[PDB]
RNA sequence: UUUUGUAUAAUGGGUCAGCGACUUAUAUUCUGUAGCAAGGUUAACCGAAUAGGGGAGCCGAAGGGAAACCGAGUCUUAACU
RNA sequence: AGGACCGAACCGACUAAUGUUGAAAAAUUAGCGGAUGACUUGUGGCUGGGGGUGAAAGGCCAAUCAAACCGGGAGAUAGCU
RNA sequence: GUUUAUUAAAAACACAGCACUGUGCAAACACGAAAGUGGACGUAUACGGUGUGACGCCUGCCCGGUGCCGGAAGGUUAAU
RNA sequence: UGAACUCGCUGUGAAGAUGCAGUGUACCCGCGGCAAGACGGAAAGACCCCGUGAACCUUUACUAUAGCUUGACACUGAACA
RNA sequence: CUUUAAUGUUUGAUGUUCUAACGUUGACCCGUAAUCCGGGUUGCGGACAGUGUCUGGUGGGUAGUUUGACUGGGGCGGUCUCCUCCUAAAGAGUAACGGAGGAGCACGAAGGUUGGCUAAUCCUGGUCGGACAUCAGGAGGUUAGUGCAAUGGCAUAAGCCAGCUUGACUGCGAGCGUGACGGCGCGAGCAGGUGCGAAAGCAGGUCAUAGUGAUCCGGUGGUUCUGAAUGGAAGGGCCAUC
C-alpha cells in the first residue's frame, strides 16, 4: 500500500526549494512577560531544521 | 518435587 | 510571590499594551509611563490595567 | 551477623560548566564581533578596538590581530586589536 | 520518529498556519506554454482543450519563465510585470 | 554459543540419512544500467490480445509567504545598508 | 433407651518398614479408627466454567483447577534465550 | 462427627446452646433480560444473615473515627 | 553419551585440572565389592534480581458498571378544599 | 419607590372524596377430562403501585488497568531541575550514594543619565552616654560595601549621595560563543521615536554568573489574511498576552 504521512510532522514542517524543511520556533507560545524582547524578537522567523534532524524529518513525511 | 536450597 | 503581573494600556487609541509585574500591596497607585507606541510611532502615555 | 545499612549524602550537587576562557590567542586574526574572552568580571580589559559586553565578555570592533598587553599602574591586563 | 522516549521533534515544534482553499484552483503558465495553445488566443478554455492546466483550475498568472516569439492575445489571465514586456516585445497584447 | 575473558568443571549435540531460518506484494528514496529528453510516461479499458489504441492522470521545467497576493524574485518592516 | 461399649463383614487411612526406571502414575505387610448412624452401598436423575458444589482444605468438577476440556480469533505479543 | 483423592486428620471445620439483626406473606432473600421457581403447600414458638461455640461463674468503660438507625430546620444540589 | 590411547602430586589457569607445566609412579584384560571425584544422572533454579511480562486476591488507588435508591415526563382520569 | 389589601388570571404544591385506565399470587362460572392460560361475573385496591426514557446518590457485588528510576544485589533510607567552589592533572570538558553551600526571587527604583563623594577597625578629647549611639582629631589604606550562596571582579569605582527622567523603547542585525538537537548567550551598526548632558557622549533593565517548564488544548485584545453557490457571519490564520 502507499506509504501514510504522518499527519503531525506535516503540519509543523514545510519544504522549500532545494529541498530543506522551515520549522515554527519553539519557546514562543506562553509565559512571555519574562523573556526579553530581544528574545522573543529572535523567536519570530521561521527556520531551518538541522543536519543531523533532517533524517528524522524526511521518514515522516515521504511525499513532501 | 525435592527440598530446595 | 506577592509580585503580580499587570499590563499597561496605551493611551492612543490603539490596542497595543505592555506586560510588567508589580508589588500590589506596597504599592497600590497606579503605574503610569511613556512608552513608545508602535502602531502611532509616537511616545505615547500608558496606563496600568488588569492582566 | 547482621547486614547493616549505611547512611546518606548530605552534598551531591553541581552545575553546569560554562567554557569560560580565552577564545583567541596572541596574534591570532578576528573578524568585527567576534568573541575573544568569556569572563566573569573583568580579569581582561578592553583596550583599543575592542568592547565590553554586558557579561563583560571582549569581542573585537574591528578587524586584525590579538594584542595582549599589560598597562597602567595597576600592571592591568588589557586586549587590543591592531589592523593588518 | 521514534527517539527513545524523548519528545519526537515533529512534537516539541509548535504547529503554524493554515490551508487555503483558494489556492488548488490556481496555476501559472510560462512563456514557453503560449506557443502550445492552438489559434493564438490564450485564455482558460483554451489553455484547458491544450492541457496545458487542469479542468478544475479557475485562475492563471503567466510568468517570466522561457521565452515567447510570436504575437499572442492574452485575454482573461493575470500577467507578471515582466511577462507583460516579453509579449509586448513579440507584438502580442494583453486585454481584460 | 555467549562474553572483559572459556581446556574450562558455563551452554548445545549419542551417530547417520532426509527436512529446517532474511521471503512475497505494493508504495517511497538512493545507486548501476537502457530508452527518450525540456520533456518523460500511460492506468483502467478496447483489442482475431506481449502489437496498436487509450495521455484520464502523474513527475519536471519557479520561487517566496500563514494567507490574500506578488513573481526571478518574494517575505519581513513605516522602510531597509 | 443410646450420634452407648468390645469386635468381624463394610467404610476409613494414624504409625513404621518395603517399593520409588514399582506388582501399582498412591500399593503391600504388620499394627490402627468407626462399626444402629451426622452410617454405608447398588441403580437412575439434577446442578456447567467467573459457573457449579463445598461440616471450608482455594478443596473437587473424568490421572488436568487462584478459574475444566475441545475448536476458533491465531502465525496473539515476546525491548527475552 | 468432617477435612487438604495424591506429603498436613489437627488445636482447623461442624456441633447442640447463646446473642444481634432482617422479614406481616405477592415476606425478606436467592436463581432468572422475563415468565417463573426455591423459601413453603411454611406464617414471627416461622424463615434468612452474622458472630460465638456443651456446661458452670460471668461478660466491665469509650458513640471521638468508620458503619448502621431515626430526624428535619437551614445551606448546597440533577434532569426539567 | 562431543570424541578418548580416561594415573598421583605441587603449581598455573574464566580463580577447586584425567587432559596445561614440572615431577613421581604405572606389564595387557576381566570378576566380586565400596561410593571420595568425574563441580556424576534426573528438571531451560521453585530462592534472589530483571521484564514499562501474566494471573488471581484486597482496599477510603483510578475509571466504569449490575443492583439498590431520588425526582421529572409517559401509560394517567373526575370533583372539591 | 416602599409597605400593603382585594379582585381577576396563570401555574405549581398538599389534602379528602370518586371510578372508568391499571393491579389482584380474593371468590364463583366457562373453554374443560386442567391449582397453566384466557374470557365472564363479582369484591377489594386505585390514579397509587408498577414498567419505559432521562436524571442525582450509593455501589470491590463485578470488570479493565496503574502502582518510576538510580542503587558496590533488592527492600527501607536518600536523590531526581538550576547556580558557585574543590575533585579537574596551569586551554575547554571530565565520574562516584565524593567534599562544601545556595535558588524556585526582589526593585518604577534597587533602572537611565549628569554632578559630587570615599571604607572597616582602633586610639585620643567630649552633657546624660555605658565595651558599643551622635561630635572633633589622628592612625590605617579597602582588612569595608555589593538586595540574597560562592567565585571572579570593582577607585575611571560596579560602593555612597542628589537633580532630572522611563532606553525596563519598536523593527532589524555584520559577526561570534556553546549545545546531538530543541535551544541558550554576546554584539558593533542601521531606521523610527525618546531621556540625561554645555558637549563629546551614554541608555535595547539591574557588578556578572541561579530566581525556571516544550508541544497539545483553551481563554482575552487587535488585524490591510481566509470565509464551502453569492453578501455576511461562525470557525481558522497572523500579531500581543494568559
Ligand atoms: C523449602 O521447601 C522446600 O524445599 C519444598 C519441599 O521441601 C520438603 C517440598 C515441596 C513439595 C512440593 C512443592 C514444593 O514447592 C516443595 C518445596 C518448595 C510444590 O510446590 C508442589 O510441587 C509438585 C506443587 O506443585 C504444589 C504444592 O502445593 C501447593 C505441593 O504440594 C507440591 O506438590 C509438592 O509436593
Ligand atoms: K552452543
Ligand atoms: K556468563
Ligand atoms: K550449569
Ligand atoms: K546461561
Ligand atoms: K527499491
Ligand atoms: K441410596
Ligand atoms: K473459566
Ligand atoms: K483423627
Ligand atoms: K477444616
Ligand atoms: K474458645
Ligand atoms: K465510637
Ligand atoms: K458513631
Ligand atoms: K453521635
Ligand atoms: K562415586
Ligand atoms: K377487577
Ligand atoms: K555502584
Ligand atoms: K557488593
Ligand atoms: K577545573
Ligand atoms: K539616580
Ligand atoms: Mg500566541
Ligand atoms: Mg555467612
Ligand atoms: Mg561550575
Ligand atoms: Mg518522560
Ligand atoms: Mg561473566
Ligand atoms: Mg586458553
Ligand atoms: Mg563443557
Ligand atoms: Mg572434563
Ligand atoms: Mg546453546
Ligand atoms: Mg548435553
Ligand atoms: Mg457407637
Ligand atoms: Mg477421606
Ligand atoms: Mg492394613
Ligand atoms: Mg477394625
Ligand atoms: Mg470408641
Ligand atoms: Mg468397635
Ligand atoms: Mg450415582
Ligand atoms: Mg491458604
Ligand atoms: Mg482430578
Ligand atoms: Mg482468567
Ligand atoms: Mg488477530
Ligand atoms: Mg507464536
Ligand atoms: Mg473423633
Ligand atoms: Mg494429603
Ligand atoms: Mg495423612
Ligand atoms: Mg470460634
Ligand atoms: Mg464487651
Ligand atoms: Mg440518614
Ligand atoms: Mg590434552
Ligand atoms: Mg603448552
Ligand atoms: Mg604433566
Ligand atoms: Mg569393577
Ligand atoms: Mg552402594
Ligand atoms: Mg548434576
Ligand atoms: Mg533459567
Ligand atoms: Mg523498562
Ligand atoms: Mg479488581
Ligand atoms: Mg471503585
Ligand atoms: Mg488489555
Ligand atoms: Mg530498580
Ligand atoms: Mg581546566
Ligand atoms: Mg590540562
Ligand atoms: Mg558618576
Ligand atoms: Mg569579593
Ligand atoms: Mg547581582
Ligand atoms: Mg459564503
Amino acid at each position: 500500500p502507499k506509504i501514510k504521512t504522518v499527519r503531525g510532522a506535516a503540519k509543523r514542517f514545510k519544504k522549500t526549494g532545494k529541498g530543506g524543511f522551515k520549522h515554527k520556533h519553539a519557546n514562543l507560545r506562553h509565559i512571555l512577560t519574562k523573556k526579553a524582547t530581544k528574545r522573543k524578537r529572535h523567536l519570530r522567523p521561521k527556520a531551518m531544521v538541522s543536519k543531523g534532524d533532517l533524517g528524522l524529518v524526511i521518514a515522516c513525511l515521504p511525499y513532501a | 518435587a525435592a527440598p530446595q536450597k | 510571590g506577592i509580585r503580580e503581573k499587570i499590563k499597561l494600556v496605551s493611551s492612543a487609541g490603539t490596542g497595543h499594551f505592555y506586560t510588567t509585574t508589580k508589588n500590589k500591596r506596597t504599592k497600590p497607585e497606579k503605574l503610569e509611563l511613556k512608552k513608545f507606541d508602535p502602531v502611532v510611532r509616537q511616545h505615547v502615555i500608558y496606563k496600568e490595567a488588569k492582566i | 551477623a547482621h547486614k547493616k545499612a549505611g547512611g546518606s549524602t548530605r552534598n551531591g550537587r553541581d552545575s553546569e560548566a560554562k567554557r569560560l576562557g580565552v577564545k583567541r590567542f596572541g596574534g591570532e586574526s578576528v573578524l568585527a564581533g567576534s568573541i575573544i574572552v568569556r569572563q566573569r568580571g573583568t580579569k581582561f580589559h578592553a583596550g583599543a578596538n575592542v568592547g565590553c559586553g554586558r557579561d563583560h565578555t571582549l569581542f573585537a570592533k574591528a578587524d586584525g590581530k590579538v594584542k595582549f598587553e599589560v598597562k597602567g599602574p595597576k600592571n592591568r591586563k588589557f586586549i587590543s586589536i591592531e589592523a593588518e | 520518529g521514534f527517539e527513545g522516549g524523548q519528545m519526537p521533534l515533529y512534537r516539541r515544534l509548535p504547529k503554524f498556519g493554515f490551508t487555503s482553499r483558494k489556492a488548488a484552483i490556481t496555476a501559472e503558465i510560462r512563456l514557453s506554454d503560449l506557443a502550445k495553445v492552438e489559434g493564438g488566443v490564450v485564455d482558460l478554455n483554451t489553455l484547458k482543450a491544450a492541457n496545458i492546466i487542469g479542468i478544475q483550475i479557475e485562475f492563471a498568472k503567466v510568468i517570466l519563465a522561457g521565452e515567447v516569439t510570436t504575437p499572442v492575445t492574452v485575454r482573461g489571465l493575470r500577467v507578471t510585470k515582466g511577462a507583460r514586456a516579453a509579449i509586448e516585445a513579440a507584438g502580442g497584447k494583453i486585454e481584460e
